[PDB]
RNA sequence: GUUCUUUGUAAAGUGCCUUCGAAGAGUCGAGUUGUUUGGGAAUGCAGCUCUAAGUGGGUGGUAAAUUCCAUCUAAAGCUAA
RNA sequence: UUGACCUCAAAUCAGGUAGGAGUACCCGCUGAACUUAAGCAUAUCAAUAAGCGGAGGAAAAGAAACCAACCGGGAUUGCCUUAGUAACGGCGAGUGAAGCGGCAAAAGCUCAAAUUUGAAAUCUGGUACCUUCGGUGCCCGAGUUGUAAUUUGGAGAGGG
């Protein structure tokens, strides 16, 4: 929710509601950067899980 | 469009044997591109009309569409992209509520 | 050659041929074409009529290539042919195997009838023909086939 | 991905979401210095297409510059000379206000060279800027031969020789009849006409 | 200073015209230095003719399209019917043109018969093998000269059929004159309620 | 040229079938102003205002509407003689 | 309370770089007037002198949003022409290119926009060692707001 320049995630809600992928905007491109071991990863995708 | 093997008249000029070369991969930079469509598609939702194209709309439905060409003449450059223009936004109105 | 120049006959006078009263002075009379309507007029009108003025339409970005047509006139005609074959050429003037003249690849763009030509047949390949030039060649037995 | 997002919003310039955050930044960029480094492209795609890369190296500039025509500097408005010389407040600066951007961050950042630059925001006062430079010295561009070209010293200011997009496009470097005056050069083709050539064998 | 029964003349020299005077004294020097440079880059390339192999094409502009001359370089069409691909040309000496392009099939066979031609009468030398010193030949422009295209024999038989080429020449030119404004009455004439 | 290397089941090219084919925006373009050009209802450049499109866009040296055609592919970049 | 992130700072922090000179030629900006027009204001001189910024051994331009209208040519540059011509111009004085053609020299190309996604495969720096215009290992860091590979319209890519 705090990418600096907006228009890089703007369209992703709409991206992700005209193809049915379900989305949350989530407090810290720093938290999903611990998610994937960078300062900031601005997005964080599932796209396989584990049964 | 063969030539006529004279020097004057409509397809003046030499017989030659034609080839029709094949196309250039150029001359398609317009071309379809259905990932232009839907980017298109997708900014055109998320982003609203700019003001120019909301009063156009608005002189469409209220004023006429030689009325709207002038106003879009006035505002972008020339006939052609008033004409495209106008278009475009009774395209928009028909999909709109007016379906 | 400045010997023979009347500079180093001038020597020793003291005008150097160009007058006591009225000397050889900056420009008397203004530099290049000035006063052509004002005090050159007379200079102007007698010996360049027209000079002044406009006397047709414009042409913005005219190419000379698309004008290009030379004109070869019928009283050559036969310069295109090879010195040796025009002999034999004028001898046997037959309607079968006349000369093939491809004036284009000679240079010509348009054949015109100034001359006369001899009674032989000949096959004259041009762009473009007179009226009399193409009456002259049929009357000598040939034909005019246009090309492009 | 979506640099083609990027693209094709940065387009709708009139629209509500970019005239919102035109507004923001404009006054952000004001109340900056005139010229400051900028941490991260603001419009990335932008950037990439002009030919910058997010790696060490690559710089940001953020520029502002005074909008409107060149005003004649002559005091008190005279000119001396004759009447078709007297204008002072129509004249037009035949270089563009991006070029003038580039410039002044070049002279800030002379150890880096104009790579290019683009228009992030203007108001009626100032025209927003963000140049794109490279370190010739740093070694991930002294290597990496699709960027070394720059680092050679016939590439010294380019932006002040006019040799960027920007510069170019000024100088009217383009093919064709419409650049018959400037094709070579200006002043290289105006020389070459009004050269007088004369040979040997005088023809 | 408008004097006797001269023609006007427009010398043009009202500027610093002497300021930019190229007198070529250096014709002589040029021109040894442009046979020294030609020898040294014929001595520091392979045995290998100085130029690359070059089209035969015609010139544009009906002044010139009588005439043939050579081109830039192969058409990518005309390098693949010769059975090369482009990069493997340009490394073996054939200038390829991807600009232009083939309409005209005499054009473009005379293009590929010399391909071929050039292709039967150069050796390339392997990159790992001996391929003994093959005698360079300078010129590939001398080895295979652009010829002149023949369009017609010597002597023929006359074929008048009355047609009278000059109106030939005057109906085409009405015709064109004309085509517009009868197309016009034409689609008037259809009108038909 | 001579010799150790052996690169590498890595890299490249080539035929056919099929689905595609992303191609640069305050930019092009337009108005106006100034300058400039041989460029003349406006050659380039620049300021301000307007501001595109994608079978689109630019050019085709007389402004404009209409219908075609031709030719290239801008708004990013390197390059010896 | 602790640990990040973003942005912004400081250090005689580690390593570098810029300035100035020259300036014949080169790339731009800025920019006259004398002069010519037998006066003079547009024009001319001149898109010149002077002023300013910026390079190299050459620079610039350069691989077509070109020229053409042909039977089509095919990056750029330069020469001979085109041509004192088309055109501009108190259509006055004056000015004034370009296409073709012959020749010199020739050379072609690369990024952006693509999911590597079964594996950031990329790179600066520090350090140890070495065969030191660099290499390897290790370690921080840069970088996913995108660094490699792959493609550049002449194409080309994914599949068989
Ligand atoms: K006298
Ligand atoms: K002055
Ligand atoms: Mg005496
Ligand atoms: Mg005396
Ligand atoms: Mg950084
Ligand atoms: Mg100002
Ligand atoms: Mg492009
Ligand atoms: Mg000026
Ligand atoms: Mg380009
Ligand atoms: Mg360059
Ligand atoms: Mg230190
Ligand atoms: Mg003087
Ligand atoms: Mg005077
Ligand atoms: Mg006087
Ligand atoms: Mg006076
Ligand atoms: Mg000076
Ligand atoms: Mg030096
Ligand atoms: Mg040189
Ligand atoms: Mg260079
Ligand atoms: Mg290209
Ligand atoms: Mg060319
Ligand atoms: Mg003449
Ligand atoms: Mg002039
Ligand atoms: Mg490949």
């Amino acid at each position: 929710n705090d990418v600096d320049p907006i228009e890089l995630v703007v369209f992703l809600p709409a991206l992700c509601k005209k193809m049915g992928v379900p989305y949350a905007i989530v407090k810290g491109k720093a938290r999903l950067g611990t998610l994937v071991n960078q300062k900031t990863s601005a997005v964080a995708a599932l796209t396989e899980v584990r049964a | 469009t063969v030539k006529t093997g004279i020097a004057i008249g409509l397809n003046k000029g030499k017989k030659v044997t034609s080839m029709t070369p094949a196309p250039k991969i150029s001359y398609k930079k317009g071309a379809a591109s259905n990932r232009t469509k839907f980017v298109r598609s997708l900014v055109r939702e998320i982003a609203g009309l700019s003001p120019y194209e909301r009063r156009l709309i608005d002189l469409i439905r209220n004023s006429g569409e030689k009325r709207a060409r002038k106003v879009a003449k006035k505002r972008l450059g020339s006939f052609t992209r008033a004409k495209a223009k106008v278009e475009e936004m009774n395209n928009i109105i028909a999909a709109s509520r007016r379906h | 050659p400045s010997r023979f120049t009347k500079t180093r006959k001038h020597r020793g006078h003291v005008s150097a041929g160009k007058g006591r009263i009225g000397k050889h002075r900056k420009h008397p009379g203004g530099r290049g074409m000035a006063g052509g309507q004002h005090h050159h007029r007379i200079n102007m009108d007698k010996y360049h009529p027209g000079y002044f003025g406009k006397v047709g339409m414009r042409y913005f970005h005219k190419q000379q290539a698309h004008f290009w047509k030379p004109v070869l006139n019928l009283d050559k005609l036969w310069t295109l042919i090879p010195e040796d074959k025009r002999d034999q050429y004028l001898k046997s003037a037959s309607k079968e195997t006349a000369p093939v003249i491809d004036t284009l690849a000679a240079g010509y763009g348009k054949i015109l009838g100034k001359g006369r030509i001899p009674n032989v047949p000949v096959i004259v390949k041009a762009r473009f023909v007179s009226k009399l030039a193409e009456e002259k060649i049929r009357a000598a037995g040939g034909v005019v086939e246009l090309i492009a | 991905g979506a640099y083609k997002y990027l693209e094709e919003l940065q387009r709708k310039k009139q629209s509500d979401v970019l005239r919102f955050l035109q507004r923001v930044r404009v006054w952000e960029y004001r109340q900056k210095n005139v010229i400051h480094r900028a941490a991260r492209p603001t419009r990335p795609d932008k950037a990439r297409r002009l030919g910058y890369k997010a790696k060490q190296g690559f710089v940001i500039y953020r520029v502002r510059v005074r909008r409107g025509n060149r005003k004649r500097p002559v005091p008190k408005g005279a000119t001396y000379g004759k009447p078709t010389n007297q204008g002072v407040n129509e004249l037009k600066y035949q270089r563009s206000l991006r070029a003038t951007a580039e410039e002044r961050v070049g002279r800030r950042a002379a150890n880096l060279r104009v790579l290019n630059s683009y228009w992030v925001n203007q108001d009626s006062t100032y025209k927003y800027f963000e140049v794109i430079l490279v370190d010739p010295q740093h070694k991930a561009i002294r290597r990496d031969a699709r960027y070394n070209w720059i680092c050679d010293p016939v590439h010294k200011h380019r932006e002040a020789r006019g040799l960027t997009a920007t510069g170019k496009k000024s100088r009217g470097i383009n093919k064709g009849h419409k650049f018959n005056n400037t094709k070579a050069g200006r002043r290289k083709t105006w020389k070459r006409q009004n050269t007088l050539s004369l040979w040997r064998y005088r023809k | 200073a408008i004097s006797k029964n001269l023609p006007i003349l427009k010398n043009h020299f009202r500027k610093h015209w002497q300021e930019r005077v190229k007198v070529h004294f250096d014709q002589a020097g040029k021109k040894v230095s442009r046979r020294n440079a030609r020898a040294t880059r014929a001595a520091k390339i392979a045995p290998r003719p100085l130029d690359l192999l070059r089209p035969v094409v015609r010139a544009p502009t009906v002044k010139y399209n009588r005439k043939v001359r050579a081109g830039r370089g192969f058409t990518l069409a005309e390098v693949k019917a010769a059975g090369l691909t482009a990069a493997y040309a340009r490394t073996i000496g054939i200038a390829v043109d991807h600009r232009r392009q083939n309409r005209n099939q005499e054009i473009f066979d005379a293009n590929v018969q010399r391909l071929k031609e050039y292709q039967s009468k150069i050796i390339v030398f392997p990159r790992n093998g001996k391929a003994p010193e093959a005698e360079q030949v300078l010129s590939a422009a001398a080895t295979f000269p652009i010829a002149q295209p023949a369009t017609d024999v010597e002597a023929r038989a006359v074929q008048d059929n009355g047609e009278s080429a000059f109106r030939t020449l005057r109906l085409a030119r009405s015709e064109k004159k004309f085509r517009g404004i009868r197309e016009k009455r034409a689609r008037e004439k259809a009108e038909a309620e």
